């Protein structure tokens, strides 16, 4: 499960 | 960016940058255009690294040998001096700044190394390198040394190395052959061996640099130095009465200094090209402008006929020209930086025992011939925020991840395909582009690492892999403005196939 | 081929 990111 | 309505000029700290500053003020008094002169350390390295991304000075000053490589990397504007202006400088000087039949700089002055001798310590200077040990003994008696010069820069040792048959590239059929290097022949070995034996026999010191050699000669501690016209000012300041004369012979042969033409190039990225032409042609390259620079730090034999004639009578300039005549004009070809880096290595190593002469020069012979081609690229992502979050999938942004050549060239000439590997949250995450533009457009909600693999039409030419963190949020007063995260880098092709060399060179 | 020894530069 590769690291994806967002601030919301 | 380079600020418009101003001139930023880079010149080395051994040259008359205060006298250039004076020409600068003259220009500003007349035109209201502010001129700022800087002398950044290692500017021969600093100019290509900054100018690569369209930054740095409007005008770069260096010996002409670096300029072919600058122009090859697109760092220089072709200069537009009228026929009338060209007649005012020596044809010889124009040749030094002509790359691929284009003028790529304004020549300023012919530089060659001379022997500089303290006339008190040594009325009769040595005619040979060989008699120097015996002279250093007679002088070590009186707490002196015979000879100190910069051993950190191969420029200063090259005359000795060249004396008995050392050469850079052998000119032939109207071009330099970059496979025919003369760095590891018997001549070059004998010269560098003699330098090494001067060090091993404590006639000289391998850590002696420009500052140490200069400071030593100007305090009257050493009977001789090897240096160019620019050094004369600091000796004038000192109490030392000095002669400028022919370099010693080696094995009966003249020492062969590489002859530099101090040259002024206009940055390709300059908004102020017309101002730089004005300043160089009409302020600097005049009797008044050159005198202002020359009186700070002598230029040598100036390219401008009118002022060359006025200065020609000076015997320091006649000795410079005598040494120049025994020397060779440096090539301006891109390969000179590889040659200089290779010989700096060989001389420093050999001088400090790290290598023998034969190892050092064997290494330098291979490094001087090493073809390194540079393809500057920009890569990264543009990301446009949607009006509002699409609830269906939760994507907020449209984004394009891309690799493009920095300069507007045809990357497809040598690039077979670029592969962009996306996060698993995308279907067919291994996206392949075989034709320009090399980019993938997508929508999403998240930042993740994209791996970019670039393939070359020669598949032996190992692929380049890049790592880019896709960016959607910069976080900054920018709102719906498209977010940008791009980076400049350089792809490096070391000794590629002739096939590949052809496609890599437009 | 390789990238430059020196770092990539943000534009
Ligand atoms: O030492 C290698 C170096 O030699 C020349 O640089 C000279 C320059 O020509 C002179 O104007 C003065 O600045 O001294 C320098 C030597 O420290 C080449 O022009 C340069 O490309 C080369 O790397």
């Amino acid at each position: 499960a590769a690291r994806k990111s967002a601030p919301a | 960016k380079i600020e418009e309505g101003k001139l930023v000029i880079w010149i080395n700290g051994d040259k008359g940058y205060n006298g250039l500053a004076e020409v600068g003020k003259k220009f500003e008094k007349d035109t209201g255009i502010k001129v700022t002169v800087e002398h950044p350390d290692k500017l021969e390295e600093k100019f290509p690294q900054v100018a690569a991304t369209g930054d740095g000075p409007d005008i770069i000053f260096w010996a002409h040998d670096r300029f072919g490589g600058y122009a090859q990397s697109g760092l220089l504007a072709e200069i537009t001096p009228a026929a009338a202006f060209q007649d005012k400088l020596y044809p010889f000087t124009w040749d030094a700044v002509r790359y691929n039949g284009k003028l790529i700089a304004y020549p300023i002055a012919v530089e060659a190394l001379s022997l500089i001798y303290n006339k008190d310590l040594l009325p009769n200077p040595p005619k040979t390198w060989e008699e120097i040990p015996a002279l250093d003994k007679e002088l070590k008696a009186k707490g002196k040394s015979a000879l100190m010069f910069n051993l950190q820069e191969p420029y200063f040792t090259w005359p000795l190395i060249a004396a008995d048959g050392g050469y850079a590239f052998k000119y032939a059929a109207g071009k330099y052959d970059i496979k025919d290097v003369g760095v590891d022949n018997a001549g070059a070995k004998a010269g560098l061996t003699f330098l090494v034996d001067l060090i091993k026999n404590k006639h000289m010191n391998a850590d002696t640099d420009y500052s140490i050699a200069e400071a030593a000669f100007n305090k009257g501690e050493t009977a001789m130095t090897i240096n160019g016209p620019w050094a004369w000012s600091n000796i004038d300041t000192s109490a030392v009465n000095y002669g400028v004369t022919v370099l010693p012979t080696f094995k009966g042969q003249p020492s062969k200094p590489f002859v530099g033409v101090l040259s002024a190039g206009i940055n390709a990225a300059s908004p102020n090209k017309e101002l730089a032409k004005e300043f160089l042609e009409n302020y600097l390259l005049t009797d008044e402008g050159l005198e202002a620079v020359n009186k700070d730090k002598p230029l040598g034999a100036v390219a401008l006929k009118s002022y060359e004639e006025e200065l020609a009578k000076d015997p320091r300039i006649a000795a410079t020209m005598e040494n120049a005549q025994k020397g060779e004009i440096m090539p301006n070809i891109p390969q000179m930086s590889a040659f200089w880096y290779a010989v700096r290595t060989a001389v420093i190593n050999a001088a400090s025992g790290r290598q023998t002469v034969d190892e050092a020069l064997k290494d330098a012979q291979t490094n001087a011939a090493a073809v390194t081609i540079v393809k500057p690229i920009v890569y990264g992502n543009v990301a446009r925020y949607f009006g509002k979050k699409r609830e269906e999938d939760g994507h907020t942004h449209q984004w394009t991840v891309y690799v493009k050549p920095y300069r507007n060239e045809d990357m497809s000439a040598y690039v077979k395909k670029i592969q962009f590997k996306l996060h698993e949250s995308y279907g067919n995450p291994l996206r392949v582009v075989t034709k320009p533009p090399y980019e993938i457009t997508e929508t999403g909600w998240g930042e993740f690492e994209i791996i970019i693999k670039i393939f070359f039409i020669d598949p032996n030419e190992r692929p380049v892999t890049l790592y880019h963190l896709l960016k959607l949020f910069q976080s900054a007063m920018l709102g719906k403005k498209t977010v940008v995260s791009e980076f400049y880098d350089e792809m490096i092709f070391q000794d590629p196939t002739a096939m590949m060399q052809q496609l890599l060179t437009t």
